[PDB]
């Protein structure tokens, strides 16, 4: 979903889905 | 009213199972991970980990025994931080906190954790009822400053709180500093009272600590004297 | 590994301006998002600034975060008596193949409400007594310095000891100064082994240091 967390600049995980 | 409200204070004994829980609301609970974080009285905030409530995915900081774990009731909208086996290092206040903030620009931050619980205090006593041993803190030459002397008493080895002390039955009232109590790792607690004298008078003047200890109903008097 | 280091207290005269440090690794803060918290005795941390230097609306300009390369600051300016309180940042971990968050040790900033002060120590050693039970404690008495906010450290006969050592919050006296006291636990063998113990005060950059020994 929106799980995703953006951790810095160009760096995510949890990004599928 | 975006809202994260938790479930309050547990007083417990090691080895006993508990819960705690936190509970959103006024948004879709299921969007957002929510963290728990743990701070022991005087020490400073550790992360514990945290909880994907859309699939109950966790992810536990590495210091976890695996002991303590987390859940998520996707009807009830709510959190839990669940322990199997207490033990007397679990005492702390205990917050949760929801990643998520937004701006009055409509901007979108998934990695913020704006909005916290009030958290829930968590207490935990691994000791029986157990009055105190008392030893006598001597003055010396090391001790005394000038025309002045410190001397005290221990006040060790005792559980609940609180324990009270005096010197020469009440007779004596300044300048006597009693400390605040400390915790040990054996669950059981101490402190120090210590008193400033004139060390003209360490020779002559006799020096009593009176220890009253209610939950154990104990009276201890201790004679504080230099060393021959 | 993982901690982010920051000085345990900091300080600043009212209207004045502190910043606090925060220094961690390439693992976390180099290229990883940024965060400051606020705690207040009593309550719940309130989160100030995000990803590096952004501050949430509600809070004022007054705070203002840093970062460079392995490390980053909080300034606090136009200091209030209502900014005594606890400072933490923190930063996400990714050592292992995910997002761990990390908070810093912690700063705590006092506003000066009057002159500094350095503390006086006075240690006594194990009685008699306590040795013929079989117990030994090494008492160490902390008084009137300002701010109130110390380290403790206890040394056998010049090494650190951290086994058995606890010590107490400081509190307010009748010379309106701080004072704490902290406790070494030990065997009457740990005790009459060594050269000496030693209980050791650091406050506002300035170390003092009483010792005891079994004679």
């Amino acid at each position: 979903k929106r799980k995703r967390i953006h951790i810095g600049p160009g760096r995510a995980f949890y990004t599928t889905k | 009213q975006v809202q994260l409200v938790q479930s309050g204070a547990e007083v417990k004994k090691a080895g006993e199972s508990l819960e705690i829980s936190c509970k959103g609301s006024g948004y879709t609970f299921t969007d957002h991970w929510i963290a728990w974080v743990r701070q022991v009285p005087g020490k400073g905030l550790e992360w514990m980990g945290m909880i994907y409530p859309g699939d109950s995915d966790t992810r536990y900081s590495p210091s976890l025994q695996g002991r303590v774990t987390m859940s998520a009731d996707k009807t009830l909208s709510t959190a839990y931080l669940q322990w199997s086996r207490l033990e007397a290092s679990d005492t702390a206040m205990y917050y949760c906190a929801r990643l998520h903030y937004s701006d009055r620009s409509g901007s979108y931050f998934n990695d913020v954790f704006h909005m916290w619980g009030q958290g829930t205090t968590v207490t935990v006593s691994s000791a029986s009822t157990k009055g105190p041993s008392v030893f006598p803190l001597a003055p010396s030459s090391k001790s005394t400053s000038g025309g002045t002397a410190a001397l005290g008493c221990l006040v060790k080895d005792y559980f609940p709180e609180p324990v009270t002390v005096s010197w020469n039955s009440g007779a004596l009232t300044s300048g006597v500093h009693t400390f605040p109590a400390v915790l040990q790792s054996s669950g059981l607690y101490s402190l120090s009272s210590v008193v400033t004298v004139p060390s003209s008078s360490l020779g002559t003047q006799t020096y009593i600590c009176n220890v009253n200890h209610k939950p154990s109903n104990t009276k201890v008097d201790k004679k504080v004297e230099p060393k021959s | 590994q993982s901690v982010l280091t920051q000085p345990p207290s900091a300080s600043g005269t009212p209207g004045q301006r502190v910043t606090i440090s925060c220094s961690g690794n390439s693992s976390n803060i180099e290229n990883n998002y940024v965060y400051w918290y606020q705690q207040l005795p009593g309550s719940t941390p309130k989160l100030l600034i995000f990803r590096d230097d952004q501050r949430p609306s509600g809070v004022p300009d007054r705070f203002s975060g840093s970062k460079s390369g392995t490390s980053a600051s909080l300034a606090i300016s136009g200091l209030r008596s209502e900014d005594e309180a606890d400072y933490y940042c923190a930063s996400w971990d990714d050592s292992r193949g995910g997002p761990d968050y990390v908070f810093g040790t912690g700063t705590k900033v006092t506003v000066l409400g009057q002159p500094k002060a350095n503390p006086t120590v006075t240690l006594f050693p194990p009685s008699s007594e306590e040795l013929q039970a079989n117990k030994a404690t090494l008492v160490c008495l902390i008084s009137d310095f300002y701010p109130g906010a110390v380290t403790v450290a206890w040394k056998a006969d010049g090494s650190p000891v951290k086994a058995g050592v606890e010590t107490t919050k400081p509190s307010k006296q009748s010379n309106n100064k701080y004072a704490a006291s902290s406790y070494l636990s030990l065997t009457p063998e740990q005790w009459k082994s060594h050269r000496s113990y030693s209980c050791q005060v650091t406050h506002e950059g300035s170390t003092v240091e009483k010792t005891v020994a079994p004679t």
